């Protein structure tokens, strides 16, 4: 739907991998860091990641685009 | 009394010369001697004094449709780059 | 024949501004300042008709000034030297750091 | 048949260059029937563009330059006769059969 | 024969004025000579007693654009006599011919027709010195460092002329030189 | 040895040297080197994140430490001085294990993310890291993290890759004179930011991507375009302004991708404004690619260059040869200026000037109109005299020149004119000329500073040139330089700040404006590139000709387009403030059909009839060699020969109208930057 995603996406009857990140809800965490790797076998996913989740806006994971908030506050 | 009359004969004057080299010397006297005269006697002509490195002395005179006539200032004493002047303004023009 | 008569620059890299580090400093290249390419209408990829178009950065590089000018004149191309700017070293303190402002005026 | 040494002096390297004219120009009959050139061009146009490009390099003066010139000069006659490309309008690298060019130039293009 | 011997022997019993750099190496021994004492070196090498280097590996052409003699002719040799290999080289430019080695070791014939193809170097009493590699009529030398990677000039066929014809190049894509450096 | 970089070393007098070791070479430094710089002169490369040569030294990063003998401790090489006899040890096991160490400290908290980091290929912590620390990874625990900072539309942050090293904090404080960013915190958790949400507003701002040595502060316009190895480097110029500060071009393919600062010590020093380095956007946005005449509907059509040139030539012969006007864009090059000079001269017009404030000044005498003094030679001024110029927004790398010299040589300055924000203290002596003749009379306490300072500077912006007065101004100008001895042959401090990179050629060629309302009574008008003339003063049957590469307003009154390739498609030649004469280097190629400036001036004329003495671009300079002879000395330093003294006395009197403002938007000053996404975007936030 973007300008980004119609460079190359012609096909219009599937989603947009945009909006396919953007429906799956923040993971709640206890804490304000969390690792991701992007798979639950770590070799299998991305270079790890630590996310910082001070903020109140959710934190995106900058390889896959998961998202995390704090649990708590 | 041509002195007063370059506005009216040519378009545009320029002198060029070297800043230190001794065979633009007396271009530069000419320059610093007669530049506040003429330039007073003449308030709407452009004299476009232009020094470079290294470049020989030449002067240029610029009259109707871009036509344009120079001097070799080389090997030449004050007074007679006045002369030559005095030759731009009155013929050719 | 024809691609002997264009005209080139000698010129000696300076250093990249994303990088603190000096080591690719004193290498001199041909310059053959090939700027014709175009997009084939199919995928868009960047077309070229220029023999010259990229082998005077990858192939010809010279260790002097002079191999550089040497190379060109034996080949006949027209070429004009651009001199590389250099750094000048100034002294420095971190003393100067503290610098008394000194009486209150 | 072997590769000459370098010729020792401008006596010697002329009279190699009168040589490869003879040779060169000796087989333009062959090229002619080779390329079918019988109703395109006359002998006399390509004796004459041999000639020509032997003048354009009659300011030389090392011998060792002329050396390899004609090298080269031989190298491009034999491919020319034992292995023709047959263009229509060349043999090899020679083309056969109210403004100033300011003008031209620019209503084509921006390199010039 | 190790490499220590042939160093050390060759410095004793060669004429002095044949080589001009000796290099004692785990990268190879190797003799730098100049371009008229060429010839003589490599009969003295194959014919000698205590040296009986009969094989010519192969000969070889660098590019060097800084120097003023461009090219170095790499001469690449083995003695099965005594299990040793030796380098012997000279630099060149583009106008000086240099001796061929053909009457000395017949396997030269089609590496000095390459180094001619791929570098413009001149073989001086080569019997049959012609291009070996290239496509006929082809010019320019393409190993020289100024030749570029995708020369001048391509082919297609062209139906009206009904054959295989040369065009200058023009590519969709051009060659994307990346400098990691 | 050959110092590192080539770089030079000047000393004040051979007494003043000293002799260090340096690996046991030995090397003559002078005295107040730091050992790094005597390292440097003995041609080593010792590795430096936190110190950069143009701030103020810091000794945080420790990666520069090195081994001295006699010293009980590895030392700071950025910040220890060297000493006679002091033997320095580079590549000794202490230095070595120290520099891992150091390098391991630097890469326990770093990020996982080079394949997704902007600075990978061209980071100085993968190389250091592959060179010196080349130490397996022991570290398991978790590291810290750290959350993004709003900085502004032009520099993007990821502060998890930050490293501490406080080049960016001090930046801005000594360069950009803006003092926003800080270090808040302590520890391990000390964080780069402004603290109150806000944005970096300095037009100085885009050099902390340069300085910054990881990823943490990048372009964000640039943001995952490209890899450096994929980019082809151009070394050309900037003419945003008339600064000429050098740049480095890079591009991929038939396309611009970055603008980046070039090392020149006398100009910019490695240094560029937001302007000259965001500005590219708009080079492949709103381009004039084919000719166009307005059809009968009063609607432009393409037509072939053969079509568009006899329309042009056809009716240039229908009017009187006063009624011919040309005017040179602030962007044009001295070869197009001077090619349109010669045809409109020989069209039997006299009227053709360069776009701008000064088009109708005196030239004559080439000290009036550059800035005398030199860039570098600001640095030497214990007193600043700013009349009727804001340089901040009118030349920024020459106002950066005097912050840097009111910051270390505790220089004053005086201003004159509207009210501005500076970027350092200055005394704010009046808005008018009142204040001119106030100066010149005395009794302020400004005026015996300025009869106190050894070495004065005076700058007067061009902006003052369009004046009903600029006669009096000047010889205002004049007699204050005279009485407080500014111009003197051990120091000239007269200086004129011109504003366009074509108006320092355009006054040396004779571009001069003779008929104040010669445009108002014009029938054939040509415009080269002039797209900041207000175009209602032209009559409106009057025939317009556009010339350029971009257009608003000009475009929308012309009759017939000829579009013109830009400056980085071409090789100009452009003179800055100074009297420094520079030439572009073509990058990309042009874009549809367009041609070269004096390439179409040159063909018109031939269609117009008119015969030049010239067909290539060689033959362009050397006709301008007979003009302006240093335009074709590039690259040459040069005192001008004469001074104020030869100039006429005048008697007009001063006016009372107060100083303008002449560069209202800094970010929209040219059609490149008017057709640029990020400028527009920079006028809206950062303004
Ligand atoms: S700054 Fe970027 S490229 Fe350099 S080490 Fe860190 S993540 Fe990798
Ligand atoms: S953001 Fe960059 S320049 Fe600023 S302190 Fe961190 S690493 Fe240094
Ligand atoms: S460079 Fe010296 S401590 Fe950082
Ligand atoms: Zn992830």
């Amino acid at each position: 739907v973007g300008n980004h995603t119609a460079k190359w996406m012609q096909d219009r009857s599937k989603k947009s991998p945009m909006e396919l990140i953007s429906e799956v809800p923040p993971i709640k965490v206890d804490g304000r860091i969390v690792a991701c790797e992007g798979d639950t076998n770590p070799a299998l996913g991305h270079p790890i990641e630590f996310i910082c989740l001070d903020l109140n806006e959710p934190a995106i994971c900058k390889y896959c685009g998961l998202r995390y908030v704090q649990d708590h506050h | 009394a041509w002195r007063g009359s370059i506005s009216k004969s040519m378009k545009e004057l320029r002198i060029l010369l070297c800043q230190s080299s001794p065979a633009s010397a007396p271009t530069r006297t000419f320059v610093e001697k007669n530049y506040k005269d003429l330039k007073s006697l003449n308030p709407k002509l452009p004299i476009l004094i232009r020094e470079c490195s290294g470049v020989q002395p030449q002067m240029w005179a610029r009259y109707d449709m871009g036509v344009e006539r120079c001097v070799n200032l080389d090997g030449l004493t004050e007074p007679q780059i006045l002369k030559a002047l005095e030759n731009l303004v009155k013929s050719g023009a | 024949e024809e691609h002997l008569s264009r005209k080139v620059i000698i010129y000696s890299p300076a250093r990249t501004a994303t990088q603190s580090g000096s080591g690719k400093l004193g290498k001199w290249k041909i310059n053959f300042v090939s700027t014709l390419k175009w997009e084939n209408p199919l995928m868009g990829w960047t077309s070229t008709g220029d023999p010259y178009a990229n082998v005077g950065d990858s192939a010809l590089a010279f260790d002097s000034e002079e191999a550089a000018k040497s190379f060109a004149e034996r080949h006949g191309w027209d070429y004009k030297v651009k001199k590389p700017n250099t750094p000048l070293l100034k002294v420095k303190s971190y003393s100067d750091n503290f610098k008394w402002k000194g009486n209150p005026q | 048949i072997g590769v000459p040494p370098n010729s020792a002096n401008l006596t010697e390297a002329r009279r190699r260059v009168f040589d490869f004219f003879r040779a060169a120009c000796r087989s333009i009959p062959t090229i002619m029937d080779i390329y079918n050139l019988q109703d395109v061009v006359a002998p006399s146009q390509l004796r004459y563009a041999i000639s020509a490009q032997i003048r354009n390099n009659a300011h030389i003066t090392d011998p060792k330059v002329i050396d390899l010139l004609i090298f080269k000069g031989m190298e491009e006659l034999t491919d020319i006769v034992d292995h023709a490309k047959q263009r229509h309008h060349i043999i090899g690298q020679y083309v056969v059969g109210g403004k100033t060019d300011f003008l031209k130039n620019f209503y084509t293009s921006n390199y010039f | 024969m190790d490499n220590q011997f042939i160093f050390k022997y060759s410095w004793e019993t060669l004429p002095k004025k044949w080589v001009k750099k000796m290099e004692r190496s785990e990268h190879g021994n190797r003799f730098d000579t100049n371009t008229d004492y060429l010839f003589q070196l490599l009969c003295f090498l194959k014919l000698h007693t205590y040296t009986r280097v009969q094989v010519l590996i192969d000969i070889c052409g660098v590019d060097y654009p800084s120097r003023k003699r461009r090219f170095e002719v790499v001469y690449n040799l083995l003695s099965t006599r005594y299990n040793s290999r030796i380098r012997v080289q000279t630099s060149a430019d583009e106008v000086t011919r240099i001796s061929s080695v053909v009457s000395l070791f017949p396997s030269a014939g089609w590496w000095e027709r390459e180094v001619w193809d791929m570098f413009g170097v001149s073989f001086i009493n080569h019997p049959d010195l012609r291009r070996i590699l290239t496509d006929y009529g082809f010019e320019g030398h393409p190993l020289r460092k100024d030749f570029p990677l995708s020369g001048y000039v391509q082919v297609r066929y062209d139906d009206p002329e009904k054959r295989v014809v040369s065009e200058p190049i023009e590519m969709t894509q051009e060659f994307r030189y990346f400098d990691f450096a | 040895r050959n110092p590192v970089g080539g770089a030079r070393v000047h000393f004040s007098n051979p007494e003043d040297a000293i002799e260090v070791f340096v690996d046991g070479y030995a090397v003559k430094v002078p005295k107040g080197f730091t050992v790094l710089q005597a390292c440097e002169v003995a041609g080593v490369d010792i590795p430096r994140f936190c110190y950069h040569s143009r701030l103020s030294i810091a000794g945080n990063c420790r990666m520069c430490l090195v081994e001295v003998e006699k010293s009980p401790k590895p030392v700071a090489s950025c910040a220890m001085p060297a000493l006679p006899g002091m033997k320095i040890k580079t590549d000794t096991p202490i230095a070595k294990k120290a520099r891992e160490g150091v390098m391991e400290f630097l890469l326990m908290n770093h990020p996982l993310d080079c394949p997704i980091c902007d600075q990978g290929g061209e980071c100085d912590l993968q190389d250091q890291s592959m060179a010196f620390g080349s130490d397996r990874g022991r570290f398991t625990e978790m590291k810290r993290s750290v959350v993004d900072k709003n900085l502004g539309p032009l520099v993007k942050t990821v502060m998890t890759r930050c490293i501490q090293c406080t080049r960016c904090v001090r930046f801005a404080s000594e360069v950009a004179g803006v003092q926003d960013l800080g270090i808040l915190g302590r520890g391990s958790g000390e964080e780069i930011g402004t603290y109150v949400e806000k944005l970096m507003t300095s037009e100085l701002s885009g050099n902390v991507i340069d300085i910054c040595p990881v990823g943490a502060l990048t372009s964000k316009p640039f943001a995952f375009k490209a890899r450096n190895w994929e980019l082809k480097a151009t070394e050309t110029i900037d003419v945003s302004d008339a600064v000429g500060s050098n740049i480095r071009v890079d591009s991929r393919g038939p396309e611009v991708m970055r603008i980046i600062p070039r090392l020149n010590e006398d100009i910019n020093e490695e240094w560029i404004s937001d302007k000259t380095r965001f500005c590219y956007d708009g080079l492949k946005r709103q381009r004039l690619s084919d000719p166009m005449i307005r059809d009968s509907d009063g609607r432009f059509k393409a037509v072939s260059w053969r079509d568009a040139l006899a329309v042009v030539g056809d009716i240039i012969h229908q009017v009187k040869p006063d009624e011919i006007v040309g005017v040179a864009g602030q962007l044009s090059d001295a070869e197009s200026m001077m090619v349109l000079k010669d045809f409109v001269n020989r069209m039997g017009s006299d009227n053709v000037w360069c776009e701008g404030t000064a088009a109708g000044v005196d030239a004559d005498l080439r000290y009036s109109y550059l800035m005398n003094t030199s860039i570098s030679g600001l640095e030497n001024a214990d007193l600043f005299l700013l009349i009727g110029t804001q340089p901040r927004v009118e030349a920024a790398m020459v106002n950066a020149r005097i912050c840097k010299t009111v910051r270390a040589s505790n220089a004053k300055v005086g201003y004159v004119g509207p009210p501005a924000e500076f970027n350092y203290d200055c005394k704010h002596l009046g808005t008018g000329p009142d204040t001119l003749k106030e100066i010149a009379e005395g009794r302020h306490p400004f005026c015996t500073a300025l009869k106190n300072a050894k070495n004065p500077a005076i700058i007067v912006g061009a902006g003052l040139f369009n004046r009903t007065d600029k006669n009096a101004i000047l010889s205002s100008v004049e007699s204050i330089a005279q009485a407080n001895n500014v111009v003197r042959p051990d120091w000239n401090g007269l200086n004129f700040l011109l504003q366009y990179a074509a108006q320092a050629a355009a006054l040396d060629l004779g571009l001069i404006q003779q008929s104040a309302k010669a445009l108002e009574s014009a029938k054939f008008v040509y415009l080269m590139g002039a797209d900041d003339v207000n175009v209602d003063k032209i009559p409106k049957d009057a025939f317009v000709v556009y010339q350029g590469h971009h257009g608003d307003k000009a475009v929308y009154r012309a009759n017939v387009i000829l579009p013109a390739s830009a400056f980085t498609e071409k090789e100009g030649t452009y003179e800055n403030t100074e009297g420094f004469t520079q030439q572009t280097v073509p990058a990309v190629p042009t874009v549809g059909d367009a041609r070269d400036d004096w390439k179409i001036v040159r063909a018109l004329s031939e269609v117009s009839g008119v015969k030049l003495p010239y067909n290539s671009i060689e033959g362009v300079r050397s006709r301008i060699k007979s003009v302006a002879p240093n335009l074709v000395h590039t690259d040459e330093r040069e005192p001008a020969a004469f001074g104020p003294s030869l100039k006429p006395e005048c008697k007009e009197a001063m006016s009372t109208t107060p100083f303008q403002t002449v560069v209202e938007n800094f970010y929209m000053t040219n059609s490149i930057t008017r057709a640029s996404k990020i400028m527009a975007q920079c006028s809206a936030v950062l303004l």
